[PDB]
RNA sequence: GUUCGCGAAGUAACCCUUCGUGGACAUUUGGUCAAUUUGAAACAAUACAGAGAUGAUCAGCAGUUCCCCUGCAUAAGGAUGAACCGUUUUACAAAGAGAUUU
C-alpha cells in the first residue's frame, strides 16, 4: 500500500479514511509503550487491519 | 490554507534562479501577460455624461475599468495613465 | 488521501507533517481548501 | 528532512546492531540481588 | 474448438500497462487516479491490445468452476491470468447464452450490473429496460489514422472484425454520417463485442499506416439508438408481435 | 414553539409551533421519537391524553386533529371551526375536549371524535 | 418493514438458503434511494453471488422480482408483459418510468401500482388475461455492376465454384439464418448480405465445400418459405459488388426485383 | 471531530440545519414572531376573511406605526378601523416596552 | 423456501451504511378519502 | 498423518520394522468488490461580463427554496453565500340607455 493507484485499492482507501478517527488512540498506545533509556529494542504486541 | 500563509511548497529540485529564467522565457508567449491593459476597480472621479445615450454618471460610482500606461510622460518623467470604463446603460466605452 | 478526495492537490503535506500550498491560491481555492481544527489537530499530533 | 520519506525499517534499520543503552554500572557484591535483572524490559517476568 | 486447448496468456504481468493515465493536469490525484489542476488534452487512446479469437480462446478454471461470466480482459485482449482465470476465455455461444438466460435481464455477460437509463453518451454497460442488440460504430476516421478509404472497403473491414465475435443479424455502413451499425443474434454477443472492439483500430498489417497505429484515437463503439427508418420500425413491430405470440403459448400452457 | 403538553402516563412530552408539526420527545434521551405531520399551518394548542387519541392538536388551518401516535396518523380530523382554533382545554373528569375560534366554542367526545 | 420479494427461479431448489441482510447497504437501481440489501448464493459452493438490485416498494409497484426484474407471477420482462396485456385490453397500459432523479424518488413513494402490475398482482385478473389470450392464439451505376453480378449464368454440376451470389433475400431474414441453413445442408462460410440491396454473396473455405453446397438444392435456397435464389459466382466478390452508397443499393434492389418478377 | 468530518465526506451534509437563536439573530426572529402575532390577530377578527393582499398592507401600517413611535410623531391613519387600530397600538406598545 | 437470514459483521473501518447519503425527497401527498369542511351559514367598516 | 485393534512377512518374540485392513481423531474459506479509455471528483485556464439597498458607497441580520459549500458544530463564514428583480384578466353582478339579430 505505497502508491494505491490501481482500482483494487478503492475499498482500502475508504478503510484508510475511516481509520483516521482512531489515530489518537493509536498514538496514545504507541507513545505509552515508548522504550525507556535503559532498554535498546522493545518488542511490542500489535493489532493491525 | 489561510490567507497569511508564510511558506509555499517548492519541489526538491527547484532552483529559484533557473526557475525565474525559465518563467521569463515562458512569459513572452502567455496571452494574459502580454495584453495591453490591466483590469482595475475604481471610482468615477467626477460627474460625467455618456455621449452615445446621454446617461449621467455621478462621481464616486464604482466601475470595473481598464488601465493603460501611455507612451507619453508628463515632462518626460512622470507616468500618465488612461482609465476606461463602459457606460452602465448602453455599454459604450468611456475613457479619461 | 483526505486532502486528495477533497480535490485539494494544490496543497502538499510534507513527510514531517507541515501543510504548504504548492501555488498562490485563488479566493475560490482558499474557500474550498479551508481545512478545520479537526484536520490540523490530527496533523500536529502526528507531527509530535 | 521534510522532503525525505520515513525510512523502511527492514532495509535500513533491522540489520544494525543497537548501541549500548543508559545502564549504570552495578556492583557485583553490593548490588548482587538486583544486578542480574534490573535492566530487563519486564524485570522478573519469568521468575515464578 | 476452444474446448481442445488450454487458454493462452494474452499479456504477461510485467507487460501490463501502468494504472496512471496520460497526463492532463498538473498534479496526480491519489484518490481519484486522475489528474487535477487543469484539464487539457484528450483522454482517448488506441488500445495496445486486441483479441484474436481462434488463437487466444481456450479452457480456464471458469469452465471447471461452472462459471457463467466471460472475462472482461480476454475481450480487451489483455488478460494476465490465461488458463488460471476464473472467467470464461471464449466468444459467447448459444450454450453459454442459455446458461446466462436468467441473469441476462439485469447483468452483462461480463457480470456487470445494468442501469435504468443509458448514459447521455450512449456508452457503458446498457439498460435493463431496453434489451438492445445493436452497436453504433463511430470514430472510424481515427480508427484508420485518417487514411482515406472507400465506403465499401470500410464496410468490409467492419464486417471482418465484428463477425469473429458472434452471430450477426445485420451490418450497415452509412457514408453520409460515416458510421456503422452492427446488430447481433444475442445481446450477450453485443455486450461482448462492444468491449472487444472499443478503442481498437481498423487498420491491417497490410496497411502502410500499421507502424503508427497507436497514435490517434481508436473505434468508438456504443449502444445504438432506435432506427428511425420506417422499414426497420415495421420490422421491429413484426418481431415484437411474433415474440408476443410465442410467449402466449408459454402463459397458456402454464395456466 | 407555541405549546408543550406533558403526557399523563409516559415519560414523554409533546411540543408544536409555527413549523406545523407536533414532535414527541423521550424526556430522558432528548430524542424526537415521533413527528406528527398533517396540519397545513401553525399549531396553537397541544393536549396529551392517556388513551388513543393520545395527542389532540389545534391549528391556524381551522382544524382540530386527533392522533394515533404509534401509526403517526390522524384518528379523526375535525373541520367544524371557521377560523384559527387558537384555544383548547381538556375536561379533567370526563373524556372530552373544548376548542374555540372567534365567537365559536365547541366541545368534542374524544372516544369517537 | 416488508419482507423481500424473490422468485423461486432465483432461489433455486435447495431446501435451505442462507441469506445476508444489510440495512441501507445499497441504492435502488430504479429510484436511487437507500434500501435493505439481501444477497445469497443458490448453494454454498456456487461461485456467483445473487443480490437484490431494487427495493421492495419499487418491486411491488411493478409486480417483479427484486433479483431479476421479471414479473413475479408470469416470469416475463415488463415490456413484453405490458405489450401482452395491451393486446387483450383495447386501451393501452405501459409502465411509465421517471427520467429525472427527483421524479424517480417521488414516483417510488406513491403506493399505486404501475402499468400491467395491478392486472398481474392478483390471480383473478391474471387468470382472466390468460383465458382471453387463448382466444387470441385460437384466432445509378447499376448498368455497370449488373455485368459484375453473375446474372447471365446458371446453377450447374460441372463448374467448380467456391463463391456464390444470393438474391431475392427478404429484408426480414437475419444473416445468421442464411449461414445456419447452409450449415444444415453441409452438415457442419464467409457471408456478405446487404439488406438494402436485397442480395448478397457467399464464399466457402475450399472448393469441395462449394461443390457439396451446389450438390444440394439458377438455384434456390429456403428460409421459412422465403425463396432465396442462388447463382455460382466464379468472379470473386466483395462488399463493393452491391453498390458504394445507399441509393445505389436501393436502385440495385429494384432492378433485381423486376428481374425476379420476369424470372418467375 | 474526525468522525463528523469523514461522515460529511461520505454521507454528505444534512439538508435541514436548524439555526439557533443567537444574539446576532435575536432582533430578526423577534420581528418575524411579532409580525406573525399581529397578522394572526387581525386575520382572526376581520369579518370578510380576505387574506392574500390584505396581510401585506396591514403589516406596512404596523411598521409605519413603529417608525412614528420612534420619531414621536402621532400615528393616525384616516379611515383606519378602530379595532385594527387598537391591535396595532397594542403590539407597538409591547415592542416599545 | 426456508430462508436463514444472517447479517455479517461489517468492516469497522468502512462506512457502516454503504448506501446512506444526504439526499432530498419530495414526498407524494396521496389520499383516497375526501374530508368535508363542516361550517354553517357595512363593508366600509373594515 | 497420529493412534487403537485385527490379519500376512520379519522375530514361535504376539509389544518393536514392513504390508493388508476395521474404527477413532480433523469437516465446507472468500466476494455488496475483476486490472487503464465508455457508469460520471473538483479546481484551473480562456473569452466576455461584473458587485443587495440607490443619487452614490458600505456594515449588516433574517426570511422563502425539490441550491448548497467550508466548518467538530445546534457556533461562524461563504458578496447581507447564491437563487428572489419576471409574469400578471372571470366566484363578475345590478340598474339604466343607444345601435340591432329574433
Ligand atoms: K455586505
Ligand atoms: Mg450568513
Ligand atoms: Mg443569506
Ligand atoms: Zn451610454
Ligand atoms: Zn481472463
Ligand atoms: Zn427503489
Ligand atoms: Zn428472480
Amino acid at each position: 500500500h505505497s502508491d494505491m493507484a490501481s482500482k483494487m485499492y478503492n475499498t482500502d482507501k475508504k478503510a484508510f479514511l475511516g481509520a483516521l478517527k482512531y489515530l489518537p488512540h493509536a498514538i496514545l498506545k504507541l507513545l505509552e509503550n515508548m522504550p525507556h533509556p535503559w532498554e535498546q529494542a522493545k518488542e511490542v504486541k500489535v493489532l493491525y487491519h | 490554507s489561510e490567507r497569511k500563509a508564510i511558506n509555499k511548497y517548492y519541489p526538491p529540485d527547484y532552483n529559484p534562479l533557473e526557475a525565474e529564467k525559465l518563467s521569463r522565457k515562458m512569459a513572452k508567449k502567455l496571452k494574459t501577460m502580454n495584453k495591453s491593459h490591466a483590469s482595475i476597480r475604481l471610482m468615477t472621479p467626477f460627474s460625467m455624461r455618456c455621449l452615445e445615450c446621454n446617461e449621467y454618471i455621478p462621481k464616486s460610482r464604482k466601475f470595473n475599468g481598464k488601465k493603460e500606461l501611455l507612451k507619453e510622460k508628463y515632462l518626460d518623467s512622470i507616468k500618465i495613465y488612461r482609465l476606461t470604463i463602459s457606460c452602465p446603460r448602453c455599454a459604450n466605452s468611456i475613457a479619461f | 488521501l483526505l486532502i486528495h478526495r477533497k480535490g485539494l492537490t494544490y496543497l502538499h503535506l510534507d513527510y514531517n507533517f507541515n501543510l504548504k500550498p504548492t501555488k498562490t491560491l485563488t479566493t475560490k481555492e482558499r474557500k474550498k481548501s479551508r481545512l478545520g481544527n479537526s484536520f490540523h489537530l490530527m496533523r500536529e499530533l502526528l507531527k509530535m | 528532512d521534510d522532503d525525505e520519506p520515513p525510512l523502511s525499517y527492514e532495509q535500513h534499520i533491522e540489520n544494525i546492531e543497537p548501541l549500548d543503552p543508559i545502564n549504570l554500572p552495578l556492583d557485583s557484591q553490593d548490588d548482587e540481588y538486583v544486578k542480574d535483572w534490573l535492566y530487563d524490559s519486564r524485570p522478573l517476568e519469568e521468575d515464578s | 474448438s476452444w474446448r481442445d486447448k488450454s487458454a493462452k496468456v494474452q499479456v504477461k504481468e510485467s507487460e501490463l500497462p501502468s494504472s496512471i493515465p496520460a497526463q492532463t493536469g498538473l498534479t496526480f490525484n491519489i484518490w481519484y487516479n486522475k489528474w487535477s489542476q487543469g484539464f487539457a488534452g484528450n483522454t482517448r487512446f488506441v488500445s495496445p491490445f486486441a483479441l484474436q479469437p481462434q488463437l487466444h480462446s481456450g479452457k480456464t478454471r471458469g469452465d471447471n468452476d461452472g462459471q457463467l461470466f466471460f472475462c472482461l480482459f480476454f475481450a480487451k485482449g489483455m488478460c494476465c491470468l490465461g488458463p488460471k482465470c476464473e472467467y470464461l476465455h471464449h466468444i459467447p455461444d448459444e450454450e453459454d447464452i442459455g446458461k446466462l438466460a436468467l441473469r441476462t435481464e439485469v447483468l452483462d455477460c461480463f457480470g456487470r450490473e445494468k442501469f435504468a437509463d443509458y448514459r447521455e453518451d450512449m456508452g457503458g454497460i446498457g439498460s435493463f429496460r431496453k434489451k438492445n442488440k445493436t452497436l453504433y460504430v463511430g470514430g472510424i476516421d481515427g480508427a484508420l489514422n485518417s487514411k482515406h478509404l472507400k465506403p465499401a472497403q470500410i464496410e468490409s473491414r467492419i464486417r471482418f472484425v465484428f463477425s469473429r465475435l458472434g452471430d450477426i443479424d445485420r451490418i450497415r455502413y452509412v457514408e453520409s454520417k460515416n458510421c456503422g451499425f452492427v446488430k447481433f443474434k444475442y445481446q450477450a454477443n453485443a455486450e461482448f463485442a462492444k468491449e472487444a472492439m472499443s478503442n481498437q483500430t481498423l487498420l491491417l498489417p497490410s496497411d502502410k499506416e500499421w507502424d503508427d497505429r497507436r497514435e490517434g484515437t481508436g473505434l468508438l463503439v456504443k449502444w445504438a439508438n432506435e432506427d428511425p427508418d420506417p422499414a426497420a420500425q415495421k420490422r421491429l413491430q413484426e418481431e415484437l408481435k411474433l415474440e408476443s405470440l410465442n410467449m402466449m403459448v408459454h402463459l397458456i400452457n402454464n395456466n | 414553539v407555541r405549546t408543550v403538553s406533558i403526557h399523563p402516563t409516559l415519560d414523554l412530552i409533546a411540543t408544536a409551533g409555527r413549523d406545523s408539526v407536533i414532535k414527541l420527545w423521550d424526556m430522558r434521551t432528548r430524542i424526537p421519537v415521533i413527528t406528527l405531520v398533517g396540519h397545513k399551518g401553525p399549531i396553537n394548542q397541544v393536549q396529551c391524553t392517556p388513551v388513543d387519541p393520545q395527542v389532540v392538536s389545534s391549528s391556524t388551518d381551522a382544524t382540530v386533529r386527533l392522533w394515533d401516535v404509534v401509526a403517526g396518523k390522524t384518528m379523526k380530523v375535525l373541520t367544524h371551526h371557521k377560523r384559527s382554533v387558537r384555544a383548547t382545554a381538556l375536561h379533567p373528569k370526563e373524556f372530552s375536549v373544548a376548542s374555540a375560534c372567534t365567537d365559536d366554542i365547541r366541545s368534542w367526545g374524544l372516544a369517537e371524535g | 418493514e416488508p419482507p423481500p420479494n424473490i422468485c423461486e427461479q432465483c432461489l433455486g431448489d435447495e431446501a435451505n438458503i442462507r441469506m445476508t441482510k444489510i440495512p441501507q447497504g445499497s441504492e435502488c437501481k430504479i429510484c436511487t434511494l437507500p434500501f435493505t440489501l439481501y444477497h445469497f448464493k443458490t448453494s454454498k459452493r456456487s461461485n456467483n453471488i445473487i443480490k437484490t438490485l431494487i427495493c421492495v416498494r419499487c418491486a411491488t409497484q411493478r409486480n417483479i422480482c427484486q433479483c431479476c426484474m421479471l414479473d413475479s407471477r408470469w416470469h416475463i420482462p415488463i415490456q413484453l408483459r405490458d405489450h401482452l396485456i395491451s393486446l387483450v385490453n383495447e386501451e393501452n397500459v405501459m409502465t411509465e418510468e421517471a427520467k429525472n432523479d427527483m421524479m424517480k424518488r417521488f414516483l417510488s413513494l406513491k403506493n399505486v401500482k404501475l402499468g400491467g402490475a395491478q392486472i398481474t398482482s392478483d390471480p383473478s385478473e391474471a387468470d382472466n388475461i390468460v383465458d382471453k389470450l387463448k382466444n387470441i392464439l385460437l384466432r445509378v451505376d447499376i448498368s455497370h455492376i449488373l455485368k459484375k453480378l453473375p446474372l447471365n449464368e446458371s446453377f450447374l454440376k460441372n463448374p467448380s465454384t467456391k463463391s456464390f451470389f444470393l438474391y431475392n433475400i427478404d429484408a426480414s431474414i437475419p444473416e445468421w439464418k442464411i449461414t445456419d441453413t447452409v450449415s444444415q445442408l453441409l452438415g457442419i462460410l464467409s457471408l456478405i448480405v446487404n439488406h438494402k440491396a436485397k442480395c448478397g454473396g457467399l464464399r466457402f473455405q475450399s472448393s469441395e465445400l462449394g461443390e457439396r453446397f451446389v450438390s444440394k438444392i439458377r438455384g434456390v435456397l429456403l428460409i421459412d418459405r422465403f425463396r432465396i435464389f442462388i447463382i455460382p459466382w466464379s468472379s470473386g466478390f466483395s462488399a463493393a459488388s452491391f453498390g458504394t452508397n445507399t441509393a445505389e443499393n436501393i436502385k440495385l434492389s429494384l432492378s433485381l426485383n423486376k428481374l425476379i418478377q420476369l424470372e418467375l | 471531530y474526525i468522525g463528523n468530518l469523514i461522515t460529511r465526506q461520505f454521507e454528505g451534509r444534512s439538508n435541514e440545519i436548524v439555526k439557533t437563536t443567537t444574539k446576532q439573530r435575536l432582533d430578526a426572529y423577534y420581528d418575524l414572531e411579532l409580525r406573525n402575532s399581529v397578522m394572526d390577530d387581525i386575520l382572526e377578527m376581520m369579518p370578510e376573511s380576505i387574506r392574500q393582499k390584505k396581510a401585506r398592507t396591514i403589516l406596512q401600517h404596523l411598521s409605519e406605526a413603529w417608525r412614528c413611535w420612534k420619531a414621536n410623531i402621532p400615528w393616525d391613519v384616516p379611515g383606519m378601523p378602530a379595532p385594527i387600530k387598537k391591535i396595532i397600538e397594542r403590539y407597538i406598545k409591547s415592542k416599545a416596552d | 423456501h426456508h430462508i436463514e437470514v444472517v447479517s455479517k459483521q461489517m468492516d469497522p473501518l468502512l462506512p457502516r451504511f454503504v448506501g446512506k447519503k444526504a439526499r432530498k425527497v419530495v414526498a407524494p401527498t396521496e389520499n383516497d378519502e375526501v374530508v368535508p369542511v363542516l361550517h354553517m351559514d357595512d363593508p366600509n367598516e373594515w
